[PDB]
């Protein structure tokens, strides 16, 4: 009987072993990417990996646009990334027509967890190999962050991160919080949360970036958008002359 | 086509048991602690909340919901399943009785319609049994408050308190000696914060920790007045400084 | 203003800067003033987040009480603040039976004073159901009779409450009955009883952790 | 475990696929295809391996056109690479039914990639084993996709995949630093059929063909059509010059 | 029926009667027609009585769900929405007359649906059969800057007009004040225009007026 | 492919017989013990609830035990979350009977309604049979007093007094040899509780354990009256026999 | 089992304080000392 | 072990190293989960280590928390079981 371990099923363990294997397929394409809550608003940073000079810069991106309020950014395959990507555009537009007033943050990421987890529970259907995370402005709670694992489980994040790193860069982030005590960014301008989030992700990695190597997603107030390439490598000027 | 699975992965063992409820129940141990205690003046449950990373937060995740304004529920372990059952809890309860009877069920009618989606699982094919365990809270015009504890193999029992999950074996018998026939809704919390300390080995706060008490019915919770019939929900949900005043209280 | 922190740190230097009469009428001028959140507590003013704020006032001046004479006059002024508590929740009851009574033996005072107010606060839990609180104020009322040095008083609670937490709940609270009940024999010049009931206190003090207080002890 | 390279939705050790894996090398087994980028429009290029004399010369197209402004060239099995096409097909007719105007190349990129994420996500069905290059000429600018398995894609300003993968599409990075600033859609023509005669070193144990379709703006102005006359032959001579 | 709603600066006001109208013979003086979708939005029926008591008890299900899924207070531009196209469902072959009034954390909001699915909105809306008479006195007395205590007398006296005025229209007043910062207000029998005085002889019949046939007692309890 | 992980269920083995109705069988035994006996003058059932404690609520509780009709009771004896499946269905068919008909559903229809149930998925729908087994007991006009019990393989015959449940074949012997024709209700009684003492894997026997709902029959002829002995109506027979 | 190692315990205590009188205070905390071994895990 | 049985070995070690004194050793007591005496003594061994580089010479309070981190870890990023299902 050596099929109990290709579906998911009660283990003799009290575990599952396909959804173990599914927060391994986020490490295959090794892609390090964090989120910060600013003061009104939320800036997300991921890096940009482009393996041939064939690739057009423009067209490659890990950062979606779900609808104009809401950012996504998601780690691991593409595949299993657009598939739930384009599953998320479609709640969005249902509760709007049906439901109410546009989307926010938490019940999107609440609706794509319940989904996840309905495709878990049934074996027929295999589990995403991605994680979802989500970055809005909500009209009410303000910035919030809500990343959306592959088992279906949903919980809030202060500052969150993705990827094989994400444990050294956590600390990161954690080390910052706990010596000025605050659980969000001060800084009320957006722009200087922009170079906030490199300036962390540059000492952790060791590594100095460019604008090709960075795609930084900024969800202002019911508006959404992503900094093109001059707007990114703008951010990096002023932190080699600050720093 | 769709799926080409109609058999059910829940068979009889030659043992003479089913194998997925038996490792169901394992799993409901393989994760965080729940329990409750019924008192005369309400029932009064507790569970922990245990972050797996520092940085997360404790208000967005809310391991007890309400089902009907008059009966709360908590579970143990993460709950992967436990937002599929509350989601088609609430709808199968407000469906066949406000719909229909135009009131709330009553707490023994509703933890019925609740295992009534669990048994399906472990018969109905293309889907695997819930290894979620929950509990039934609530109060009624006939029962009273009873607390009712649902099993993940889909069969439910009357307990007067019980504590499942990780330290369900020290827990449980700790709650014999320490329970009795008159207990009030304030006395029986200390009753669930000195069992739930020694199952802490984290930390210890108010924020850790979610106390969830159904009371009497609260017109500030309610929302309207001018309506003697109604006067608001029994199920309450404290708060984070109201936690940590009971806390220090021991 | 309304700033709690400019009416009570104020009042915190007048003690020594003129007379502690100033600061007393500071603190009970907030009785009618303050308001806060949530429901009210005397009924003049709403007070339920700064009731630790209020309970402090006492706690202040409950140092300074002993130069005036007031130690008589304490009898009544902790159960006054129970019945303030039952407008507004009862989060805040446990602590003002326990906070005052930790600062209130602290304070040099007469033995007859500090009795007569526990037997008043179980009083409140004799009416009602409690049982952690009836417990908890029956241990430290022995406790006050041991200082008194009389074996009739002090015996009377210690076997009440060895028939019960035996086979009932409060078994870490069970190691200071033992330990204030070898106590009393040691001013019988009883070392049979004295050193049998160490030996309880001790034995539940490996299974159960305790405090560094009550491991000193 | 034993048999996690047998169904499709069952993860691997390590978060991946085996029957992902398996398609790829059946892409390799394939006739090649490569395809160039321009501004004004896409060139697409293929070499059909002839296996005896009994086959006619020129009555045979691998390439099927959807619409008249969407090319289609694959690399793989010649059965699965027909269902894409014919899937597509569907799909640019119920867009021009409802939206009007034609689908434009990165619309019409998401259509045949959910559609091969829906059968890695089923027992029942199996992973397309083809790879298929698609483009065109869109609304703005113009855009170039090649359809992996795995359903993962990208914009190409070049894609190759074969027998000569390794071959012509490694030839791919020297066109980019040929024209740095542009390429015409006449040029991009011949520099297709030499990249073929390049890469037809592994080619030469058997005949070969040449096929190339190309549209733009500049003279056909949104029509995909094949090579024909004078032209076709035409760059054979300039490709065989340097062979 | 008639009802009303005055929407003021801190929010927004409805009213309407007790007497429910099945035609030339009033079988119930006295009744609740605002009904409840939230404990924080109120609803007011007109028309057919018996398509509101169902409608918004099935709508009402339904958003009461979705503010115990998204964990938020329900808003009146959610509720409308939903109420909305139920009615398009049908067709329109359901009578039915609604104004959702209520507030949510982005301001205030009023509404009034019709039976075919169309919405209206305004400061002031009225419903029902007795709808006109009640329009002409809101109009008149109706300014910019509309306080709590006149926002109550003005929504009382479009009622109280539509009971004069109008047969399909009496008794009692049940006014429904809803604040932004307080939570809602339901006075049932705010407003008592019409009181039936004594009658002048007593019918009330002695013992043994009335034949009786044959008497039998039926056991209840088991 | 779905053939592999399909463990058939239904499927004639070399023996003649099926395999997860074999192993059906045997869950039964690990369950609570449910014993039927059918009086003169009505029917007295006994079940034994398992794995109880002090903390189990023993106010309004009756897991063994259950009513689908005024004159009809059951006993449940068996995996309590598949029992419900049938319960569930056995009020909806007992009802439709009398919705049309418009009179009271005797036994011996509703168990064969029900028993079909059980039998479809033993030959379609490729799932697992239901491992509970139920006790019918019921009064009716045309037979009398009928007292039937039925099985995962979904077969019902007629018995005078039957047991399922742990020690099954223990408690039969006793039953067989104490069992006479002019058994009164309460010498009924007296049957089922000196079973159950020696049956268990207690020492002592209380009230708390036992579950007894029995069929009364009153002065007025036709009529029954469906009584469930509450646990202050438990303990008082417990004394009165001289069990304890 | 338990009540066995009640007897190699019994001593234990008086090892300490080196005397060859063996009370109820030995035995009272061979007691203890031996329920935590089996409620422990 | 618990919050009384560690505390007396981060106290007995840190009588031969030299520390700040400020430097606070309950803050990561309490926080401390599943540990061993070996791990301990690594930390104390790291917290001096990386005092080096850093141009330090006393053990401060930041380097306490720094060094935690590595031997906490109990298999490889998973500590045992992490949290999920």
């Amino acid at each position: 009987a050596g099929y109990d371990r290709h579906i998911t099923i009660f283990s003799p363990e009290g575990r599952l072993y396909q959804v173990e294997y599914a927060f391994k397929a986020t490490n295959q394409t090794n892609i390090n990417s964090l989120a910060v809550r600013g003061k009104d608003c939320t800036v997300v940073i991921s890096q940009k990996k482009v393996p041939d000079k064939l690739l057009d810069p423009t067209t490659v991106s890990y950062i979606f646009c779900i609808s104009r309020t809401i950012g996504m950014v998601v780690n691991g395959p593409i595949p299993d990334a657009r598939n739930a990507a384009l599953r998320a555009k479609a709640e969005a537009a249902e509760f709007r027509y049906k439901y109410g007033y546009d989307m926010p943050c938490d019940v999107l990421a609440k609706r794509m967890a319940n989904l996840s987890q309905i495709y878990t529970q049934r074996a027929y259907m295999r589990p995403l190999g991605v994680i979802l995370t989500f970055v809005s402005v909500d009209e009410e709670l303000g910035p919030s962050i809500y990343k959306t694992d592959p088992a279906g489980y949903y919980v809030g994040y202060k500052a969150t991160a993705t990827g094989p790193k994400q444990q050294e860069i956590t600390t990161n982030l954690e080390n910052h919080f706990k010596k000025s005590k605050i659980d969000h960014i001060n800084e009320e301008s957006w722009e200087k949360v922009v170079e906030f989030a490199i300036t962390h992700m540059i000492d952790a990695l060791g590594t100095e970036f460019s604008k090709n190597d960075l795609e930084v997603g900024v969800a202002t107030k019911d508006k959404f958008f992503t900094l093109s390439a001059e707007n990114i490598e703008e951010r990096l000027v002023a932190i080699a002359e600050q720093d | 086509m769709t799926d080409r699975y109609s058999f059910s992965l829940t068979t009889f063992s030659p043992s003479g048991k089913l194998g997925q409820i038996d490792y169901a129940l394992t799993a409901v141990k393989q994760g965080v602690t729940s329990l409750g205690i019924k008192a005369t003046n309400g029932v009064v449950i507790a569970t922990e909340k245990k972050s797996s990373s520092p940085l997360a937060m404790s208000e967005t995740l809310s391991k007890v919901s309400l089902l009907t304004p008059d009966i709360g529920a908590v579970y143990s372990g993460m709950g992967p399943d436990y937002r599929v059952l509350v989601d088609k809890s609430r709808k199968v309860a407000h469906t066949s009785y406000k719909r229909i009877y135009g009131e709330y069920p009553p707490t023994k009618l509703l933890v019925s319609e609740v295992a009534k989606i669990m048994q399906e699982a472990t018969q109905s094919g293309g889907v695997r049994p819930f290894g979620v365990s929950l509990l039934i809270a609530g109060h009624d015009e006939f029962n009273g408050f009873s607390l009712y504890q649902v099993d993940p193999s889909g069969s439910y029992f009357p307990w007067k308190a019980t504590a499942i999950g990780k330290g369900s074996v020290a827990a449980k018998t700790f709650l014999e000696k320490r329970w009795n026939d008159e207990l009030e809704l304030e006395d029986a919390i200390h009753i669930a914060l000195l069992t739930l300390k020694e199952s802490v080995e984290g930390e210890f706060n108010g924020d850790t920790i979610e106390l969830a008490i159904i009371g009497d019915e609260n017109p500030d919770l309610l929302g309207y007045t001018g309506i003697p019939t109604d006067k608001g929900p029994r199920f309450r949900k404290l708060t984070s400084q109201e936690i940590n005043d009971r806390l220090e209280a021991l | 203003m309304s700033l709690p922190g400019s009416k009570l740190e104020e009042a915190r230097r007048l003690v020594n800067e003129k007379q502690y009469n100033e600061a007393e009428q500071v603190y009970l001028s907030l009785l009618d003033k303050d308001s806060s959140q949530s429901s009210a507590a005397a009924g003049a003013s709403v007070d339920d987040k700064r009731r630790n704020e209020q309970e402090t006032s006492i706690l202040e001046l409950g140092q300074l009480y002993v130069t005036m004479g007031a130690k008589d006059k304490l009898r009544e002024f902790i159960p006054h603040s129970t019945e303030y508590m039952m407008q507004f929740a009862k989060s805040k009851t446990v602590k003002v039976l326990k906070t005052l009574i930790e600062k209130f033996e602290q304070v040099p005072d007469s033995l007859d004073d500090q009795i007569f107010v526990c037997e008043k606060s179980i009083e409140f839990a004799k009416r009602e159901k409690r049982v952690f609180l009836k417990h908890s104020l029956s241990i430290k009322l022995a406790t006050l009779h041991y200082q008194k040095k009389q074996y009739k008083d002090s015996l009377a609670l210690i076997n009440d409450l060895l028939r019960e937490f035996k086979k009932l709940d409060d078994k870490p609270s069970l190691v200071d009955v033992h330990l204030l009940e070898s106590k009393v024999y040691h001013k019988l010049r009883n070392l049979a009883k004295s050193k049998a009931s160490l030996t309880a206190a001790r034995t539940a003090a490996n299974s159960i952790y305790c405090p560094t207080q009550t491991v000193a002890e | 475990g034993t048999g996690y390279d047998l169904s499709n939705s069952v993860f691997s050790p390590d978060g991946r696929n085996f029957q992902v894996e398996y398609a790829v090398k059946a892409v390799e087994n394939g006739t090649t295809s490569i395809g160039i980028k321009c501004n004004d429009g896409v060139v697409f290029a293929v070499e059909k391996l002839i296996t005896s004399k009994l086959l006619v010369p020129q009555k045979n197209v691998k390439i099927q056109v959807v619409d008249r402004h969407i090319g289609c060239v694959y690399s793989g099995l010649i059965p699965d690479g027909r269902h894409l096409v014919n899937r597509g097909r569907e799909e640019a007719a119920s867009f021009k039914k409802l939206y009007k105007t034609p689908i434009p190349i990165p619309a019409f990129a998401d259509r045949l990639g959910q559609y091969v994420q829906a059968h890695t996500l089923y027992n029942s069905v199996r992973p397309f084993g083809v790879s298929t290059i698609f483009g065109g000429v869109d609304k703005n600018g113009a855009h170039l996709y090649m359809l992996e398995p795995s359903g993962s894609y990208w914009g190409y300003k070049g894609a190759a995949t074969g027998k000569g993968r390794q071959s012509a599409k490694a030839e791919l990075e020297k066109l980019v630093d040929h024209h740095p600033e542009g390429l015409s859609a006449r040029e991009a023509v011949k520099q297709a059929a030499k990249i073929i005669y390049l890469a037809h070193e592994d080619n030469k144990e058997k005949d070969f063909e040449l096929e190339i379709s190309w549209c733009s703006l500049s003279e056909t102005n949104g029509l995909h059509k094949f090579v024909k006359g004078d032209l076709l032959q035409e760059a054979i001579d300039f490709a065989q010059k340097e062979i | 029926t008639t009802i009303v709603g005055v929407k003021f600066n801190n929010g927004v006001v409805i009213a309407a009667d007790t007497r429910s109208t099945q035609g030339p013979i009033v079988a119930d003086k006295n009744c609740a027609k605002l009904h409840r979708i939230s404990p924080k939005i109120w609803c007011a029926g007109a028309g057919t009585a018996a398509d509101t008591e169902a409608v918004t008890q099935l709508i009402g299900s339904n958003i009461e769900l979705h503010s115990l899924y998204t964990s938020r207070e329900p808003r009146v531009v959610s509720a409308l929405q939903m109420l909305k196209q139920h009615l398009f469902k049908y067709q329109g072959h359901i009578g039915a007359y609604l104004i959702v009034a209520g507030v949510d954390p982005t301001g205030s909001h009023l509404f009034s649906i019709h039976a075919h699915g169309s919405t209206d909105v305004g400061y002031y809306l009225s419903l029902g059969s007795g709808s006109l008479a009640a329009m002409a006195v809101l109009e008149s007395h109706w300014k910019q800057d509309l306080t709590k205590e006149e926002a109550i007398k003005l929504a009382s006296d479009a009622i109280q007009a539509g009971i004069w005025n109008d047969l399909g229209s009496g008794s009692n007043v049940d006014v429904c004040v809803m604040e932004i910062g307080k939570d809602a207000e339901y006075l049932r029998n705010y407003l008592t225009p019409n009181v039936r005085e004594e009658k002048q002889k007593s019918y009330k019949f002695p013992r043994g007026t009335t034949a009786v046939l044959k008497e039998s007692i039926v056991n209840i309890c088991d | 492919g779905s053939r592999r992980y399909d463990s058939r269920t239904t499927i004639f083995s070399p023996e003649g017989r099926l395999y997860q109705v074999e192993y059906a069988l045997e869950s039964i035994s690990h369950a609570g013990t449910a014993i039927g006996i059918m009086a003169s003058d009505g029917i007295v059932l006994a079940a034994e609830r398992k794995v109880t404690s002090t903390l189990l609520e023993q106010d309004t509780s009756t897991e063994k035990l259950y009513k689908l009709n005024d004159k009809i009771a059951v006993a449940v004896a068996g995996l309590t979350a598949d029992a419900e499946i049938l319960i569930n269905t056995a009020r909806i068919h007992a009802q439709n009977y009398l919705k049309t008909y418009n009179e009271d559903i005797p036994v011996e229809i509703l168990v064969r309604r029900l028993s079909d149930i059980k039998q479809g998925y033993t030959q379609h729908g490729g799932l697992r049979p239901f491992g509970v087994s139920f006790i019918y007991a019921g009064y009716d006009d045309r037979y009398g007093y009928q007292l039937y019990t039925s099985n995962p393989s979904g077969n019902y015959t007629g018995w005078k007094a039957i047991s399922v449940g742990a020690n099954t074949s223990a408690a039969q012997t006793l039953l067989q040899m104490d069992y006479k024709d002019d058994m009164k209700v309460d010498d009924a009684i007296e049957l089922a509780l000196k079973t159950l003492s020696k049956t268990t894997d207690s020492s002592a026997l209380t009230y708390d354990r036992l579950e007894f709902a029995t069929i009364r029959k009153g002065a007025n002829d036709g009529e029954v009256y469906q009584k469930i002995f509450k646990p202050q109506e438990i303990k008082d027979i417990l004394v009165k026999t001289g069990i304890t | 089992a338990d009540v066995k190692g009640v007897c190699t315990e019994a001593g234990m205590y008086a090892l300490r304080e080196r005397r060859i009188h063996v009370t109820q205070e030995d035995f009272e905390l061979a007691v203890g000392k031996v329920m935590n071994k089996n409620q422990e895990t | 072990r618990d919050r009384r049985e560690r505390r007396l070995i981060f106290g007995t070690i840190a009588s031969k190293m030299s520390l700040a004194p400020e430097a606070d050793l309950d803050s990561l007591i309490i926080r401390n989960d599943s540990l061993s005496g070996a791990v301990i003594a690594a930390i104390m061994q790291e917290a001096g280590l990386r005092a080096v580089r850093k141009n330090r010479y006393v053990i401060l309070q930041s380097d306490l928390e720094e060094a935690y981190a590595t031997q906490v870890k109990t298999d490889n990023t998973v500590d045992k079981f992490d949290f999920y299902k």
